[PDB]
């Protein structure tokens, strides 16, 4: 009975194992390995649930152990392990084949198959702490290990993008371990991952890998963002380190995403305006990105509030997400109404749902916009409008009050009029009639420059699925 | 079905009078001794709520309103069961005998269809749309099929549902699409305005209404004069001014329409008013138009304060264009509005961007904005252009 | 971990930090810090010796200076600890309004200006008319608060209107490079 | 098609129109 | 190891051989588009 | 004028007239039909190329 | 081999470059 179990599945993870095998060896295929490494992640979580822990309990045995002998006892430690046929040197796959890794060429250290070996050893380990949520002494014991193998270990270009997915293992079950329980030694593993996450993106930067340092860039950003510190991410961001190349469908949207809250705080919105679309447009409709789909599109509805015009509240409704955008209708009508007591008694109830996003900060500034909004409307309405008109419509303090508050809307070019004390009414500058002046051909010689851009785009992909179908022989 | 889907439905909202849903109410009960109206009346209750909702005798136990009449009482209540011996236990095993003595085809393919119809008066909608199922095949040509579309179309319009038939009217039409005459071929097209009129898609579905209002009536369901009120409001709503000369102040069957009853008042008040560019009686005759017309009207009231907002805005932005600047007294201390409830009307109109006006607040002189050579080719050029990488953009950007 | 110092103990300490990045008219900074405290609705919000720089800085996004200017004046604040940075931020709201007086404000007495702007002596503000010729009568503007309009801009960033067409002929001159 | 559907409240219809009757009588 | 200071040399060769066509080939389309018109 | 006979706009405050030329668009077809005939066909290059 | 591994990237990017504008020169 469990015999059978053990033999199943290892079966099947040398199966796919040989397939990367050999295509590292001759010339760089690594392209290739990539693809099969992204079904990796899935086919391997729903097997671990399958025959139990047995799986990988054999397949250290199969192969060479450089450190994992007492890695799957301490493992297995944690689980209260039932030893059966637990004495290593069982179950025999070698042979004495090539591809089985010949044991006698191995075992006599004439050979070094520990490269490929010990690397994807650490691959399949991360695989079930996150499956089986196991926390506390497990996740830093790994960290003590991979760590300081990745120094000795010198990757090639098909090797470094082994461990770029183990980066992502090391700073999720880190922040888990934070929120989950707070004690003085998680600091303390924080302060290390902080500085190790630097020395490792210098290796990176001169192997030219893609996923590499695209990982770490999107992990590290989201460090500065807990601790509120610009000075960090702002020369991080200035350097342009990102490749902009092959980021796959996963890292798209990831990067746009961390550049629309740095510059929210920034008081500049047209740049972080366009960010926050971008990241809509490439982040996937399936249902594994609803996650990040969620919390992109209510920041969104806050930057428009931010910049003083009012967004369109059609999509608070023909969205199937509704549910968790009603807070926010309440908000922009409060701000488009100008009423004062609506927008106060808003983020009060709203308050603790606006904690987890940590949205409240910029919703506390929502209470300037609400008059920013309110003198907009009622300036396109009337050209000429009393001072007091203002006062009576709004409800505002007195003369004095508005006189400061429409002075503030001008500053940047928004409204654009004048106040006129001694006529007594505030005059409209605007008489439209822009087409004799340099703007249309400011917008014209930028979507010259854009359908240009997307020329050059289409100017050299083609080759790319033609190297592999025409080199090879055709029927 | 239409006498207790009219008179009823001001069940809804009436704030005019008290009496309207009680004489609209003994409609109900008259015509309820003949055919089982049952499961209409209990969709009032499961419809709107905390108005009517309470005025039924068994749902939930619970008094409210004004309304005592309406109810099923120790009778009907004895009558549920006789009328499903009627429409169910009769009707049934009389059909099952012509399957097994297999007389006719098509003859048995209308005894379903006519049987579909009781369903409608039953409340079980499964077997309204199964027994017109079993009939479809049977079906050969296309006089069998007028009822069937019908009946359909009885579902969304009994029960008020718009979720689940206007997928059936859209099916019949899509499997196999012929239409026959171009009366029938309005028919279809019909059907599927009515369920948009629910969604609110204004001018797209309402623009087929005054044109089959205007022709031909189904004359089983209502006259031709009653529902003649729906394509009265839409006809100035949907169509611009420009087109009103043409088509509605002057019609052959329009004019002849308004010698009928005096319930319209809109293809002659409304319409006369409008083209002589006089708002002073105009605005009055707008007071008996939401109470005599859009409230006691089922698709118009559905609208109801939907169309203010698009006709106020259109009212007064034909006057700015017959006048570079207007004054302010004619406007505050002549016609429409006063001076200081003028703020609520157009201040909310400019920032949609409805329409583009300037009112004096010192000397009250009315200043018109006007775009001369601009136009859409200037500004409106700009908005709509950048909607060439937006759409490009969208999906071009992730390849496939 | 958790806290083995004293700094939010006095929670003016950080406040003074914050309006010395107003005094250099830096709000990349300022926000920023408001994000790096631990409790931003418990010890930041509630207190108002944390919440004073942003009340102080909600009437300027507001607009209204009125209470803006009573926080440095009025306050008790001022006394001891703000008293360093009060005549301070009270030259930084004299550098702000009066930018906006330049298009907006066509011609005014010395009466708005002692009282909009909230000057005290006379006199000191013919200190601060001394090099680009203030006579007051209608508007002098554009020493203070920025500076002239010029004229004549003409080779300084991307595209200008007098004297080159070229760098405008170059978007139609773009094509080139890119068909070939 | 759905903005249109909420922004519109209980006002104009049953509310202004009872103000034009007594506008008319002011005059 | 012969092979990897063999190739590096190569490496510059194969850059502008491949330079070389890509700035003739501008001259040459030129005239392609003047015989098509002339037809 | 709202008939389309006189082309014309007048003053209500001052009892003052002004010029009105008769076209109220220059070559509108141009890029009326230019640019809504663009954005109906623009997205109709894509549909399921993208999946 | 740290600059010739370095410089590898150089020969197929300017590789795929040029071939595929060859077939834009074979098409005319």
């Amino acid at each position: 009975l469990h015999h059978s179990e053990k033999k199943y599945a290892e079966e099947d993870q040398v199966q796919e194992l040989l397939k990367v095998l050999n295509e590292i060896s001759k010339t760089t295929l690594t392209l290739d390995p990539r693809y099969i490494w992204r079904s990796l992640k899935d086919l391997s979580s729903l097997r671990n649930q399958e025959l139990l822990n047995a799986e990988t309990l054999c397949f250290t045995v199969n192969v060479l152990y450089p450190d994992s002998s007492s890695f799957k006892k301490n493992l297995l430690k944690f689980i209260t392990s039932n030893h059966k046929s637990s004495v290593p040197g069982s179950a025999e796959l070698r042979n004495s084949y090539p591809a089985s890794f010949y044991s006698v060429n191995t075992e006599k250290k004439t050979i070094e198959v520990t490269a490929e070996i010990n690397c994807f050893m650490h691959l399949l380990v991360q695989l079930f702490l996150w499956d089986s949520k196991e926390l506390e002494q497990l996740v830093e014991f790994n960290r003590k290990v991979v760590i300081p193998n990745l120094l000795c270990y010198y990757n090639l270009r098909s090797l470094n993008l082994i461990n770029a997915k183990l980066w992502f293992y090391i700073y999720l079950s880190h922040e888990t371990l934070a929120r989950s329980s707070e004690e003085i030694n998680s600091d303390n593993q924080n302060i290390i991952l902080r500085s190790t996450m630097m020395k490792f993106l210098k290796i990176a930067s001169l192997k030219h890998d893609n996923e590499t340092k695209a990982m770490l860039i999107n992990l590290i950003l989201r460090d500065f963002l807990n601790n509120g510190e610009v000075d960090s991410a702002s020369d991080f961001i200035s350097k342009l380190e990102y490749p902009h190349t092959d980021v796959s469908s996963s890292l798209e949207a990831r990067y746009f995403f961390y550049l629309s809250k740095i510059n929210a705080i920034q008081l500049d919105y047209s740049t972080a305006n366009e960010y926050i679309i971008a990241a809509i447009r490439k982040a996937p409709h399936n249902s594994k990105s609803l996650g990040f789909l969620q919390q992109s599109n209510k920041l969104h509805c806050c930057i428009q509030l931010l910049m003083g015009d009012i967004p369109e509240l059609s999509f608070f409704h023909q969205s199937n997400m509704q549910k968790s955008l009603l807070p926010y209708y309440h908000l922009t009508k409060a701000v488009k109404l100008g009423d004062l007591k609506k927008f106060t008694s808003t983020i009060t109830k709203y308050k603790q749902l606006l904690l987890k996003d940590d949205t409240y900060q910029l919703c506390v500034r929502l209470r300037s916009n609400v008059i920013k909004t309110g003198i907009r409307i009622i300036s396109l309405t009337y050209k000429k409008i009393s001072l007091r008109d203002i006062c009576l419509k709004l409800n505002l303090d007195s003369e004095q009050t508005v006189e400061y508050m429409v002075s503030r809307a001008i500053r940047d070019g928004v409204i654009e009029a004048k106040i006129n004390h001694e006529d007594g009414f505030i005059e409209t500058t605007e008489l439209l009639n822009i087409y004799d002046s340099e703007d249309p051909q400011q917008v014209f010689d930028e979507r010259i420059k854009f359908a240009n851009q997307l020329h050059d785009e289409y100017l050299v992909s083609m080759r790319y699925p033609e190297d592999k179908k025409t080199q090879q022989n055709e029927k | 079905n239409y006498e207790v889907s009219e008179k009823a439905f001001l069940l809804t909202q009436s704030k005019v009078s008290i009496e309207q849903r009680k004489e609209a109410a003994e409609f109900v009960l008259a015509k309820i001794k003949e055919e089982e109206m049952a499961p209409y009346y209990k969709y009032l209750c499961e419809e709107y709520l905390v108005n009517n909702g309470q005025s039924d005798l068994e749902h939930d136990e619970k008094s409210d309103s004004l309304n005592e009449w309406i109810k099923f009482d120790q009778e009907l209540y004895n009558e549920l069961c006789k009328k499903n011996e009627s429409k169910i236990k009769e009707l049934n095993e009389k059909i099952q005998k012509l399957e097994e003595d297999d007389e006719g085809e098509l003859e048995q393919a209308q005894a379903w269809i006519n049987l579909g119809e009781y369903y409608a008066q039953i409340g079980d909608k499964d077997n309204a749309e199964k027994t017109l199922g079993k009939s479809l095949s049977k079906a050969i040509s296309t006089g069998a099929k007028i009822d069937v579309m019908l009946t359909i179309a009885r579902l969304g319009f009994f029960y008020n549902d718009q979720l689940y038939v206007k997928e059936k009217l859209e099916a019949v039409n899509s499997m196999i699409e012929k239409g026959g005459d171009w009366e029938r071929r309005n028919r279809y097209k019909t059907y599927y305005g009515i369920h948009c009129l629910a969604v609110r898609n204004f001018k797209e579905a309402a623009k087929l209404l005054v044109d089959s209002l205007a022709t031909f009536t189904s004359i089983e369901l209502t006259s031709y004069e009653s529902i003649a009120t729906y394509a009265s409001v839409t006809g100035l709503f949907t169509l611009e001014r420009t087109d009103l000369k043409s088509k509605v102040i002057d019609s052959p069957e329009l004019l002849s329409l308004i010698s009928t009853t005096a319930a319209l008042q809109s293809i002659s008040s409304l319409t006369i008013s409008l083209y002589a560019s006089d708002y002073a009686s105009y605005f009055p005759y707008l007071l008996e138009t939401y109470a005599n017309v859009l409230i006691p009207c089922k698709y118009l009231n559905r609208h109801a304060d939907f169309f203010v907002r698009e006709m106020r805005r259109k009212v007064y932005a034909q006057l700015l264009e017959s006048y570079k600047t207007l004054s302010l007294k004619s406007m505050a201390s002549a016609f429409g509005v006063s001076v200081a409830f003028l703020d609520n009307d157009l201040g909310k109109f400019i920032p949609n961007k409805q329409l583009n006006c300037v009112i004096d607040r010192v000397n009250g002189i009315v200043e018109t904005n006007r775009p001369d050579n601009k136009n859409a080719q200037y500004h409106l050029l700009v908005k709509q252009g950048d909607g060439l990488l937006t759409k490009l953009q969208k999906y071009g950007a992730a390849v496939r | 971990n958790h806290k083995l110092s004293e700094s939010d103990k006095k929670s003016k300490l950080i406040s003074l930090y914050l309006l010395n990045l107003l005094s250099q008219n830096n709000t990349t900074k300022f926000h920023s810090e408001l994000q790096y405290l631990d409790k931003h609705i418990k010890n930041l919000e509630d207190d108002s010796l944390l919440s004073y720089p942003i009340k102080l800085d909600r009437w300027l996004m507001e607009g209204s200076y009125q209470k803006a200017w009573d926080l440095l004046q009025s306050g008790s604040q001022n006394i001891s600890e703000f008293d360093s940075f009060t005549d301070i931020l009270k030259s930084a709201i004299r550098d702000e309004i009066a930018k906006n007086t330049e298009l907006s404000y066509d011609f005014l007495p010395l009466s708005n200006i002692k009282a909009l702007l909230f000057f005290n002596n006379e006199k000191e503000t013919e200190k601060f008319a001394l090099e680009r010729n203030w006579p007051i009568v209608n508007s002098k503007v554009y020493f203070n608060n920025q500076s002239k309009e010029k004229a004549d801009y003409e080779d300084e960033m991307m595209h200008e209107e007098d004297q080159k067409t070229n760098i405008i002929e170059k978007a139609m001159d773009y094509a080139i490079s890119i068909e070939n | 098609e759905n903005w249109d559907d909420v922004e519109v409240d209980d006002d104009f219809t049953n509310e202004l129109k009872a103000e034009l009757d007594r506008y008319k009588r002011e005059n | 190891y012969f092979k990897l200071k063999k190739l590096e040399k190569e490496y510059e060769l194969l850059t502008l051989q491949e330079d070389y066509i890509k700035d003739e080939q501008r001259h040459l389309k030129r005239e392609l588009k003047r015989a098509q018109e002339e037809v | 004028i709202l008939d389309k006979i006189f082309y014309g706009v007048l003053d209500q405050g001052n009892g003052w007239l002004y010029v009105y030329e008769t076209p109220n668009q220059d070559a509108t077809y141009d890029s009326a039909l230019e640019l809504v005939g663009q954005l109906n066909k623009v997205v109709d290059q894509l549909f399921e190329k993208a999946s | 081999e740290q600059k010739i591994q370095e410089t590898e990237l150089k020969i197929r990017s300017k590789t795929e470059n040029v071939r595929r504008l060859e077939a834009q020169r074979n098409a005319l």
